[PDB]
């Protein structure tokens, strides 16, 4: 990607806040038990693939 | 809802139309179903993909949950336990079956929730039969009694009869053993109680000797009302010439039996 911004003379930063989808699924099979599969597809991290 | 315990759990553990049955995903993604061809072929990719991915390597399951639940809940429709009772057993099996798994464990599972599920059914269909354990305490009574009336016995065996069938003809009628004494319930949580015992005790003087006295009413007091409820519930049982007639038992029962009778035929007729 190539941006092109007006100057200012102070340090900025860009925010790209690319979309993506990002979901947990919730596993509680017994009682007090709690378990979490993540998912977030195009910035790869979480459990399950 | 349903009471198969199977059926019953089933609609708690599952989704709908998933790839569980598998053969009718498989025929509804090529074309073969007939009630709506053609909606398979025109559905986004993804979803198109992802099916055809599931279909051609199914996805393993956990059956685990679905047994222990169906067993759980035959266990809350047999009144094994309260409903509460049911949200914790649950659980409570749940451990016990994970903390001892194994391949035998799976076939005994198995094999309990047939069980439980046959188990209910028999409890149903037995509890809309008779209610054998009714008949058990009859029995028992009859047994106490002496079998043997001085003045007259064809119509006292006869009327034991007519009770016996009586007791077993009409479900949902309780005989039992409270106290030193036996009783007979016509409903759970109904009204007009018999005191069995008693009854017969007062009604074994009136046997063979109250023929020739029905005329008069002279010894009509003899009989307690307990009895003469007890010679009322019995009416429509006990048909005409089964007590022999011209007796004061006869005739009360001849009388009892005629009232039902009008009553019942002109209540069907309504209108």
């Amino acid at each position: 990607m190539t941006f092109e911004v007006d100057p200012m003379d102070e340090p900025t930063l860009l925010y790209v806040l690319f979309e993506v989808f990002d979901v947990v699924r919730v596993h509680r099979p017994h009682r007090g038990v709690i378990e979490t599969v993540y998912l977030r597809t195009p910035f790869s991290a979480g459990n399950a693939t | 809802t349903d009471p198969a315990v199977r059926a019953a759990l089933q609609s708690q553990p599952s989704g709908l139309n998933s790839t569980d049955d598998w053969r009718q995903v498989m025929d509804r993604i090529m074309s073969l179903t007939a009630r709506n061809p053609d909606a398979f072929r025109q559905q986004p990719q993804a979803n198109r993909l992802s099916a055809i991915l599931e279909a051609v390597v199914p996805a393993r399951a956990n059956p685990t949950h679905e047994k222990v639940l169906a067993i759980v809940n035959a266990l809350a429709e047999n009144r094994a336990i309260r409903p509460d009772e049911a949200g914790l057993v649950y659980d409570a099996l749940l451990q016990r079956v994970a903390r001892y798994n194994s391949g035998n464990v799976q076939t005994n599972l198995d094999r309990l929730v047939g069980d439980v599920r046959e188990a209910v059914a028999q409890r149903e269909r037995a509890q809309q039969q008779g209610n054998l354990g009714s008949m058990v305490a009859l029995n028992a009574f009859l047994s106490t009694q002496p079998a043997n009336v001085p003045r007259g016995q064809e119509d006292y065996t006869n009327f034991v009869s007519a009770l016996r069938l009586m007791v077993t003809e009409t479900p949902q009628s309780e005989v039992y053993q409270s106290g030193p004494d036996y009783f007979f319930q016509t409903s759970r949580q109904g009204l007009q109680t018999v005191n069995l015992s008693q009854a017969f005790k007062n009604l074994q003087g009136l046997w063979g000797v109250r023929a020739p006295t029905g005329d008069r009413a002279t010894v009509s007091s003899l009989l307690t009302p307990n009895s003469r409820l007890l010679l009322l519930l019995i009416a429509p049982f006990t048909d005409s010439g089964s007590v022999s007639r011209d007796t004061y038992l006869g005739h009360l029962l001849t009388l009892y039996r005629e009232a039902i009778g009008q009553a019942h035929v002109d209540e069907h007729t309504f209108q």
